[PDB]
RNA sequence: CGAUGUCGGCUCGUCGCAUCCUGGGGCUGAAGAAGGUCCCAAGGGUUGGGCUGUUCGCCCAUUAAAGCGGCACGCGAGCUGGGUUCAGAACGUCGUGAGACAGUUCGGUCUCUAUCCGCCACGGGCGCAGGAGGCUUGAGGGGGGCUCUUCCUAGUACGAGAGGACCGGAAGGGACGCACCUCUGGUUUCCCAGCUGUCCCUCCAGGGGCAUAAGCUGGGUAGCCAUGUGCGGAAGGGAUAACCGCUGAAAGCAUCUAAGCGGGAAGCCCGCCCCAAGAUGAGGCCUCCCGGCAGCCGGUAAGGACCCGGGAAGACCACCCGGUGGAUGGGCCGGGGGUGUAAGCGCCGCGAGGCGUUGAGCCGACCGGUCCCAAUCGUCCGAGGUCU
RNA sequence: GAAUGCCGGCAUGAGUAACGAUAAAGAGGGUGAGAAUCCCUCUCGCCGUAAGCCCAAGGGUUCCUACGCAAUGGUCGUCAG
């Protein structure tokens, strides 16, 4: 379940009508993982794909 | 006239001594509990030892207040403080005492343990 | 607020329409039953001093 | 469909099994019917009543006309209740009993040009926290480019009350004749001396 | 709204307004007969035959009463020895007002006479 | 017409004759008809009044008491059917019509407030001497 | 780019329906209750709070539900300015450096007057072929539209049990809306009382000003009010949506449809409340008025306006009442109501004070009465009725 | 005919905002062509470690008196720096 909004902090008007930030939250699992990085939203949703990738290799390696 | 943020003292002795009212239990939106609605609170004083202890979540009825009540007859009465009695699920005083006097609007709501409890019903 | 400011020249025509509204009524007057002077009514007549046919002012 | 027209003289509680029940006292009767609407002569069914007894020497001669050719001495008031032809000439409180329910017409008190907050309910703006100049105002009227203007309807200060106002389903708590008094449960448009009209209720 | 309330505001905050009837009333009470603007006049009747009606009285008690706003000890030997007798068999409307014809070139207030009736 | 007399009019049919003066200060046991379940009894309320409301027949009073440790009001109509009747049990004197202030009073202090009121109390034997 | 103010909040909404709830329905791995899934359905409703500038999101407590979106990711000539986008300063980092960072941190001027459209209100003008005073019809338009719990039916149907109805009734709530002020509870700018300091009147006593634009305190009528009281959502009628049918061919059977007919939603149309004949398509009913030269001049009629006393009417205007053959306002009188036993005198006490006279005195609005004061006296408009 | 051109004149906003501390005014008499605004009297309020008095700096006849009100005085003016 993908979620996007808008980046937070600097940037200047690109980051107050621009929703660049990402978060992926894994419904069964229920891990959640954002980004807000680059100032490109699919920049920021390859990083979250890339992260929770690594969460479920956490998890299941925990198993 | 009970709302959320109200303290109420407990007319009990289950142990809890001061409770915080964080919902009125009346539907999606009432603003106010008065004597004989139910309320969920928070406990933010009792004495050691008790069967409630200072955090609990818990459930109250009414019985007391200083806003004074109307009634059908044209009188009204009113007391010097907030108080409920903490109830169970079932509506049943989880206390064994109720201590000062209670509001006769108790009856009618279907709190007859603790309105036979009570040292008066006024 | 941001200084509101008229977009157009008011015209000849709008300008004067507004006055449509602006002329003068006369004063309302009666005469005075005793001098026979226009006065307005209910007040005391200035010109001789009586209202309600009896003497009120010295003049 | 029964009415009369009436004064609202004022406000108060009496007692009934041991209950306190608020009242309006209204003067109602009694009404001298002075011309009747017909189908076949005015398209509807109705009857012109009056109220309260005139002066002649401040009735002119058309109304007096009026008057005149009903069998009727000069009233303050006239006015219709439609589709009622009581079989009298005359209609008193003695058309409403005790436990009948009655919608009650009165113009209701005026409050001159009203704000949006005492009009409307309008939440109006915060007193403190750099609230500037606005604690009474409405906020926006509107969107931006599009529409580009303000909807019909727009709620927005202006006068208030003084209108006509009907509350429905009344209970009639008492009539008391030889006074021509009539007791509604609960309140009635307008002020003490306001003039009012009662009717058969249009609930069920 | 101002329903059904009694009193004009002329104004003056509480005690200016108060001070304007009794210093009127003083220079009413004194000359017999005064100018003012139809509103003060019209005001100002109330509050001087009250005083005048206290002055029939006549007994020490209305005495001081009167002195709370009149003040001046002279001036209410005035009113209860002079002013209050010819009342005596008048009950009430002890004051009357007149308007004037002509206004105030200054700000064009109207103005009328207040007196003392016979 | 006159209104006033018009709702005196109404009112008077409601009017009760039967009860005793009393003033704010005063102690007074007040009879009330109260129900519980299928009948009716009566429960007895006695405190002080702190309260006269007046506006004729739709007068009101306000009695005070502490009741197991808790202060509480009763208001009651003056002239409601429900009292049975009022007994004068104590007569205070104040020198004020509103007794809100001993809310916040002790005791002790409300005792030495409220001054047992001779004068009415001598008045009160002097009547109960039936002819 | 000779300027289209940029996040979020607040205020005010309105619209869409790919519907979160309520209403209707089909299928179900639908016994019942409760769900799942899809179809119809936008009428109304869609909570309070902890965290963070946050939108978002998580969490607490509830709920019938806590819908998703458009409107310059609505709304700064409506507010906020916490976040971003100035100048100061610091951390980490980069650079020899000056300095720099969709890295962070503390701080940092948001502009009284609306011309036009638009909107909320209120008038003036003319029109509605004669002129006037009343009472209305309703084309058209707006408002409103929510929902829960409990009990009876009935612990019946269903069910091994635990559980537990359809339909039909009854009671009580939540929020919202309109109105009201009897009750409850506010305010009550001088209605009453108490108190301090000071100056004054007149030494005592008794008072006055000032301490706020009430000096402070205790109360407080009317009016205006909610927290308080009454009432509203409908009922019912009509046509439908999905859906369920009756009869029934084309197609010997079959089919709710091709001809016909029926049932069927909080929705649509009426019904309820309010506006409303500038409805120029200007409606209807009742009553009143009848000289000089499709024009013009004058004086009138029915009536109206001016002027005045006023009003729970009101910014002005308007509206409503009254104007000496009158109770309209002010006074005065009675009652209500508030305050709570005035001054003066007497008695007790050395005194502060107490007691009595005394529920006294004072006393705005409320309910009335009373011509005492003031609405004096008057003035001006205003029909003579277009043609087939 | 345009240069947000230059100089001057006159419009619109508009009889609109405002008339510059919420310490406060009222009455009688006089003057005068004209008076809420000038003079006088009484009442009321404000300042009183000043909003009173004295000195210096700066200003430079504003001082006093008589006669005046076109302009100056944010209204008026018979009054006045
Ligand atoms: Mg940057
Ligand atoms: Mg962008
Ligand atoms: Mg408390
Ligand atoms: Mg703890
Ligand atoms: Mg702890
Ligand atoms: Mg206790
Ligand atoms: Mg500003
Ligand atoms: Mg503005
Ligand atoms: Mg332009
Ligand atoms: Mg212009
Ligand atoms: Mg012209
Ligand atoms: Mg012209
Ligand atoms: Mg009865
Ligand atoms: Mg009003
Ligand atoms: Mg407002
Ligand atoms: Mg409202
Ligand atoms: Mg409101
Ligand atoms: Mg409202
Ligand atoms: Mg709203
Ligand atoms: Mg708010
Ligand atoms: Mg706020
Ligand atoms: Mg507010
Ligand atoms: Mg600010
Ligand atoms: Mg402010
Ligand atoms: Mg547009
Ligand atoms: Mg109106
Ligand atoms: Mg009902
Ligand atoms: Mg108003
Ligand atoms: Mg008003
Ligand atoms: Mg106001
Ligand atoms: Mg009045
Ligand atoms: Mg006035
Ligand atoms: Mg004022
Ligand atoms: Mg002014
Ligand atoms: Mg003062
Ligand atoms: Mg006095
Ligand atoms: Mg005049
Ligand atoms: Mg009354
Ligand atoms: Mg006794
Ligand atoms: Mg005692
Ligand atoms: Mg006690
Ligand atoms: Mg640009
Ligand atoms: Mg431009
Ligand atoms: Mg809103
Ligand atoms: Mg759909
Ligand atoms: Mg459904
Ligand atoms: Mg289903
Ligand atoms: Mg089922
Ligand atoms: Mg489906
Ligand atoms: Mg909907
Ligand atoms: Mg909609
Ligand atoms: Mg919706
Ligand atoms: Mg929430
Ligand atoms: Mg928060
Ligand atoms: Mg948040
Ligand atoms: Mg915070
Ligand atoms: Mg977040
Ligand atoms: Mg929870
Ligand atoms: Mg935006
Ligand atoms: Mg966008
Ligand atoms: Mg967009
Ligand atoms: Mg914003
Ligand atoms: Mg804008
Ligand atoms: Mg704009
Ligand atoms: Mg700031
Ligand atoms: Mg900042
Ligand atoms: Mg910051
Ligand atoms: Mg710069
Ligand atoms: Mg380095
Ligand atoms: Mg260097
Ligand atoms: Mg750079
Ligand atoms: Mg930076
Ligand atoms: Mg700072
Ligand atoms: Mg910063
Ligand atoms: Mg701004
Ligand atoms: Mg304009
Ligand atoms: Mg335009
Ligand atoms: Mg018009
Ligand atoms: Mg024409
Ligand atoms: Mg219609
Ligand atoms: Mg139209
Ligand atoms: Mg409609
Ligand atoms: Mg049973
Ligand atoms: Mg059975
Ligand atoms: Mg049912
Ligand atoms: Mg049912
Ligand atoms: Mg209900
Ligand atoms: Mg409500
Ligand atoms: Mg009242
Ligand atoms: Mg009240
Ligand atoms: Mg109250
Ligand atoms: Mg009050
Ligand atoms: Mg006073
Ligand atoms: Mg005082
Ligand atoms: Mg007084
Ligand atoms: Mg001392
Ligand atoms: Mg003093
Ligand atoms: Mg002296
Ligand atoms: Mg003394
Ligand atoms: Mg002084
Ligand atoms: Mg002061
Ligand atoms: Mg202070
Ligand atoms: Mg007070
Ligand atoms: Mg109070
Ligand atoms: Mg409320
Ligand atoms: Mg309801
Ligand atoms: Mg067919
Ligand atoms: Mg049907
Ligand atoms: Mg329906
Ligand atoms: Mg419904
Ligand atoms: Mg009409
Ligand atoms: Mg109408
Ligand atoms: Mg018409
Ligand atoms: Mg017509
Ligand atoms: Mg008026
Ligand atoms: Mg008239
Ligand atoms: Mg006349
Ligand atoms: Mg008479
Ligand atoms: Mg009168
Ligand atoms: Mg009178
Ligand atoms: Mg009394
Ligand atoms: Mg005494
Ligand atoms: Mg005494
Ligand atoms: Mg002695
Ligand atoms: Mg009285
Ligand atoms: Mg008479
Ligand atoms: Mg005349
Ligand atoms: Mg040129
Ligand atoms: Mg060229
Ligand atoms: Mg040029
Ligand atoms: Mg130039
Ligand atoms: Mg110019
Ligand atoms: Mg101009
Ligand atoms: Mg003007
Ligand atoms: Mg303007
Ligand atoms: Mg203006
Ligand atoms: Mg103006
Ligand atoms: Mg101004
Ligand atoms: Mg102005
Ligand atoms: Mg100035
Ligand atoms: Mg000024
Ligand atoms: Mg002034
Ligand atoms: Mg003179
Ligand atoms: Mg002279
Ligand atoms: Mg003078
Ligand atoms: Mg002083
Ligand atoms: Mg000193
Ligand atoms: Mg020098
Ligand atoms: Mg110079
Ligand atoms: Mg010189
Ligand atoms: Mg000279
Ligand atoms: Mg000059
Ligand atoms: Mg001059
Ligand atoms: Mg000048
Ligand atoms: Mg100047
Ligand atoms: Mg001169
Ligand atoms: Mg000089
Ligand atoms: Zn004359």
């Amino acid at each position: 379940r993908i979620d996007v909004y808008r980046t937070s902090g600097a940037g200047g008007q690109h980051v107050n009508r621009t929703e660049s930030a990402v978060r992926i939250t894994h419904i069964p699992t229920g891990i959640v993982t954002q980004c807000q990085n680059d100032r490109s939203q699919h920049k920021n949703k390859d990083q979250a794909m890339k992260q929770m990738k690594a969460k479920l290799y956490e998890v299941e390696m925990q198993k | 006239m009970i709302q959320p943020q109200t303290y109420l003292e407990v007319a009990d002795n289950t142990g809890a001594r001061k409770i915080m009212c964080i919902r009125v239990l009346k539907g999606s939106n009432a603003k106010y509990a008065t004597v004989g609605d139910v309320i969920v609170a928070s406990v933010k004083e009792a004495i050691p030892r008790g069967a409630v202890k200072e955090g609990d979540v818990v459930k109250a009825v009414v019985v007391r207040t200083k806003k004074e009540i109307k009634r059908p007859d044209g009188s009204a009465i009113r007391f010097d403080d907030n108080a409920a009695v903490i109830i169970n699920n079932q509506l049943e005083p989880r206390g064994t005492r109720v201590f000062g006097p209670v509001a006769r609007e108790l009856r009618e709501k279907g709190f007859m343990k603790i309105v036979s409890l009570a040292p008066e019903v006024l | 607020a941001k200084h509101p400011v008229p977009k157009k020249k008011t015209s000849k025509a709008r300008r004067d329409a507004r006055r449509s509204h602006h002329a003068l009524t006369p004063p309302t007057l009666v005469p005075c039953p005793e001098c026979k002077a226009m006065k307005p009514p209910h007040t005391v007549c200035p010109e001789c001093g009586y209202y309600a046919g009896r003497k009120v002012l010295e003049v | 469909m029964k009415g009369i027209l009436g004064v609202k003289v004022g406000m108060t509680r009496i007692f009934r099994d041991d209950r306190a029940v608020p009242v309006t006292v209204i003067l109602a009767g009694p009404c001298p019917v002075v011309q009747r609407r017909t189908p076949e002569k005015d398209g509807y069914t109705a009857v012109q009543l009056g109220f309260l007894p005139q002066n002649p020497k401040r009735v002119n001669r058309p109304l007096k006309g009026h008057f005149a050719k009903a069998g009727v001495e000069p009233v303050r008031i006239l006015r219709e209740i439609r589709d009622f032809n009581p079989e009298g000439d005359t209609v008193t409180v003695e058309i409403f009993k005790p436990g009948e329910r009655v919608d009650v017409t009165g113009t209701s008190k005026g409050r001159g040009f009203a704000g949006v907050m005492k009009r409307w309910n309008f939440a109006g703006g915060p007193d403190s926290h750099g609230a500037h100049k606005i604690h009474r105002h409405p906020g926006s009227i509107g969107n931006r480019k599009t529409p580009g203007r303000v909807y019909k309807g727009k709620k927005m200060a202006g006068h208030y009350g003084a209108e006509r106002v009907t509350v429905m389903n009344l209970e009639v708590v008492d009539v008391i004749p030889e006074e021509n008094l009539l007791l509604v449960k609960g309140a009635v448009p307008g002020p003490n001396g306001g003039l009012v009209i009662v009717r058969e209720t249009k609930k069920a | 709204m101002r329903h059904l309330k009694s009193g004009r505001k002329l104004n003056r905050h509480s005690s200016h307004r108060l001070a304007l009837y009794r210093n009127q009333a003083k220079s009413l009470l004194t000359h017999g007969r005064i100018t003012t603007t139809v509103p003060k006049a019209k005001e100002l009747r109330g509050f001087v035959d009250h005083l005048i009606h206290l002055a029939k009285r006549g007994d020490l008690h209305a005495r001081r009463l009167v002195l709370r706003d009149l003040q001046d000890v002279k001036l209410v030997r005035k009113l209860f020895d002079e002013i209050a007798p010819r009342y005596r068999d008048r009950q009430g409307g002890y004051t009357r007002v007149l308007k004037l014809a002509e206004r105030r070139r200054g700000d064009g207030a109207p103005l009328a006479l207040v007196e003392l009736v016979e | 017409m006159n209104r006033g007399a018009l709702i005196k009019l109404v009112e008077s049919r409601y009017v009760r004759t039967d009860l005793p003066e009393f003033r704010p200060g005063d102690t007074v046991r007040v009879s009330y008809k109260v129900k519980e379940g299928n009948r009716t009894r009566i429960q007895d309320f006695e405190g002080i009044v702190i309260r006269i409301r007046r506006n004729g027949f739709n007068t009101t009073f306000t009695v005070r008491k502490v009741s197991y440790g808790v202060g509480v009001e009763r208001i009651f109509p003056l002239h409601s059917p429900l009292i049975q009747k009022i007994d004068i049990v104590q007569r205070g004197r104040a020198r004020r019509a509103k007794l809100y202030f001993i809310r916040n009073l002790s005791d002790r202090e409300i005792r030495r407030k409220l001054r047992a009121d001779r004068k009415r109390i001598d008045q009160d034997r002097a009547a109960e001497r039936a002819a």
